[PDB]
DNA sequence: CGGGGGACAGCGCGTACGTGCGTTTAAGCGGTGCTAGAGCTGTCTACGACCAATTGAGCGGCCTGCAGACCGGGATTCTCCAG
DNA sequence: CTGGAGAATCCCGGTCTGCAGGCCGCTCAATTGGTCGTAGACAGCTCTAGCACCGCTTAAACGCACGTACGCGCTGTCCCCCGC
């Protein structure tokens, strides 16, 4: 059958800050394995925390606490910033 | 609220070296308890607080306590589990 | 008929129908399986009893009829597979085993 | 007409021997309070606190830092010296992975 | 309102084994807080097990294999052997 | 069978090499034997468990990637 | 050879994906490296130059292993 | 604050290391060959979700006698030393 | 080696008290019983990869000679941490 990956939008992003640096195979699985790593951790961490409220949906909210959970510092503001002004832009289109 | 560091008194710091089992201590030791102690302190308190606030409320919780000591795999039982 | 408790049916103290329950509400799968709530409070019974045996040697080696957080972390951590199990596990008034290193005897 | 004062290090056996076996607090409780609050004040202003919280924090950083302190003095043991040095500690924070 | 807990097994289990022994309230209360925590843990791992394998149902079977992934040796050999004790027994009743 | 003595003392030198040793006892290519032995038995129990819950008889990557992770060692490159 | 022959007292008989013992040898390695770096640092503070197995055993006993 | 004893610097040594060369070996590679078992598919059946009615187990509130804590004062033990 | 001396600790009555544990009313979550849809159990098929084998080839390990520097033991100094 077919398997999902991530590869085609990680070479977008490439393309996007490096539009002409190549990449191997096996960068591109370990890009996808770190993908779904953090994946995993930042969705395991909202659902904890929206059971920790007694709540039944896991609004963007969550993901935004989240993030600030497991990102350190500057990281966690550039991606709240990041969410933020997309949900915006989503939100307003 | 300045300088409660200092707060930690020496025999404190012989106190808790000896439980741990300690018998010959330097004086250039206590400040750099200190400073380690801040660190963790302030790795679980941020966590805490994020905690309480994406509750929405104005006071900490220990539960909350609980889960950031979770969050940083220091699992503590007793204080509502 | 009369109700007759799961607990009582597989013979055991803990609460199956509690334990079913949790775990329908705690969003670890769509559909529970019927013999796993009962396969996991057996272990959680036994378990329980393992550490409750060890908490009452304990303190009755303290001469003390009421087991008390002290007495729980002289079991668990005397235990070598306890200890591992709860290896990254603080307990409140827990104190610490009393061990002394020999370079630091008097001699 | 002697003072008896027992030599160097005696003292401190026995006093392990004490709190080896004792399992309550060591640290003043409103300077670790104080403390407490006063970090908390950088985070969020106006915050209200259970006790409960307080003491969980007090166990949770008294039996971190007495686990570090047994590392501490292994790794001085391992130095073959009695006294600990603050790069045993270093060391042991080091190991541990939290540097 | 009201709040539940594992008290009662707890205190039942103690008179089972000791049947002599007190217990303090902080004690209990953290037995009750070791119940819940080997709780979340065995229940994580049985989700994972689960949604690793395509299965919509958290069996016994499951249950036994993560109590083997996370118990030591003997503990997991002795648990293994009282849940399906009493898994036969509640089939057979 | 002393699988254990392939592990040649030239491969742990290199290895200590990579991690930055410059002089070795040679007592030390036992202890390594050791404690690399207790590693691979931690892992593979772990392996064999969920290759038989999954009712197999082969031992996938997946499985070894799904060990490590439990056991806090997460993998990448793998799947 | 050794990962097979480990494998034998947990079940008989089983096959092995190439990839998995691949990705064995590499979490080994890795695992090894950082146990050797670490050794390297406690026999330093041991103003030593040289490794000798008791800085192996302090390092895995730090580490919480032991 | 006095002082002892621990940290530390310096020196001698002898040996267990490192370095390099000749040798043997087994890893690795390419190839061939076999099949067990992984993987996929159709089926249907048993099993779990769901709901209505029932009820008693467990949770909340109350009360108490005793485990254990806290005295005090002798008994006993441990250490330090002068001999 | 070895008693005294002093300090420290243990221990055993005697006293008090908070809470562990039991009792009680109630109510809501567990139970019972029946319905129904569908997850996976199961049988059956395909063909991939894992296992086995063999013959070269040559890098790598091995054994060994050898020599030196370092880990270690020892010593003296002083300062700084402990007992008070």
């Amino acid at each position: 059958t077919r398997k999902e990956s991530y590869a085609i939008y990680v070479y977008k992003v490439l393309k996007q800050v490096h539009p002409d640096t190549g990449i191997s195979s096996k960068a591109m699985s370990i890009m996808n394995s770190f993908v779904n790593d953090v994946f995993e951790r930042i969705a395991g961490e909202a659902s904890r925390l929206a059971h920790y409220n007694k709540r039944s949906t896991i609004t963007s909210r969550e993901i935004q606490t989240a993030v600030r959970l497991l990102l350190p510092g500057e990281l966690a503001k550039h991606a709240v910033s990041e969410g933020t002004k997309a949900v915006t832009k989503y939100t307003s289109a | 609220l300045r300088d409660n560091i200092q707060g930690i008194t020496k025999p404190a710091i012989r106190r808790l070296a000896r439980r741990g089992g300690v018998k010959r201590i330097s004086g250039l030791i206590y400040e750099e308890t200190r400073g380690v102690l801040k660190v963790f302190l302030e790795n679980v308190i941020r966590d805490a607080v994020t905690y309480t606030e994406h509750a929405k409320r104005k006071t900490v919780t220990a539960m909350d306590v609980v889960y950031a000591l979770k969050r940083q795999g220091r699992t503590l039982y007793g204080f509502g589990g | 008929a009369k109700a007759k408790t799961r607990s009582s049916r597989a013979g055991l103290q803990f609460p199956v129908g509690r334990v079913h329950r949790l775990l329908r509400k705690g969003n670890y799968a769509e559909r529970v399986g019927a013999g796993a709530p009962v396969y996991l409070a057996a272990v959680l019974e036994y378990l329980t009893a393992e550490i409750l045996e060890l908490a009452g040697n304990a303190a009755r080696d303290n001469k003390k009829t009421r087991i008390i957080p002290r007495h729980l972390q002289l079991a668990v951590r005397n235990d070598e597979e306890l200890n591992k199990l709860l290896g990254r596990v603080t307990i409140a008034q827990g104190g610490v085993l009393p061990n002394i290193q020999s370079v630091l005897l008097p001699k | 007409k002697k003072p008896h004062r027992y030599r160097p290090g005696t003292v401190a056996l026995r006093e392990i021997r004490r709190y080896q076996k004792s399992t309550e607090l060591l640290i003043r409780k409103l300077p670790f309070q104080r403390l407490v609050r006063e970090i908390a004040q950088d985070f969020k202003t106006d915050l209200r606190f259970q006790s409960s919280a307080v003491m969980a924090l007090q166990e949770a950083s008294e039996a971190y830092l007495v686990a570090l302190f047994e590392d501490t003095n292994l790794c001085a043991i391992h130095a073959k010296r009695v006294t600990i040095m603050p790069k045993d500690i270093q060391l042991a924070r080091r190991i541990r992975g939290e540097r």
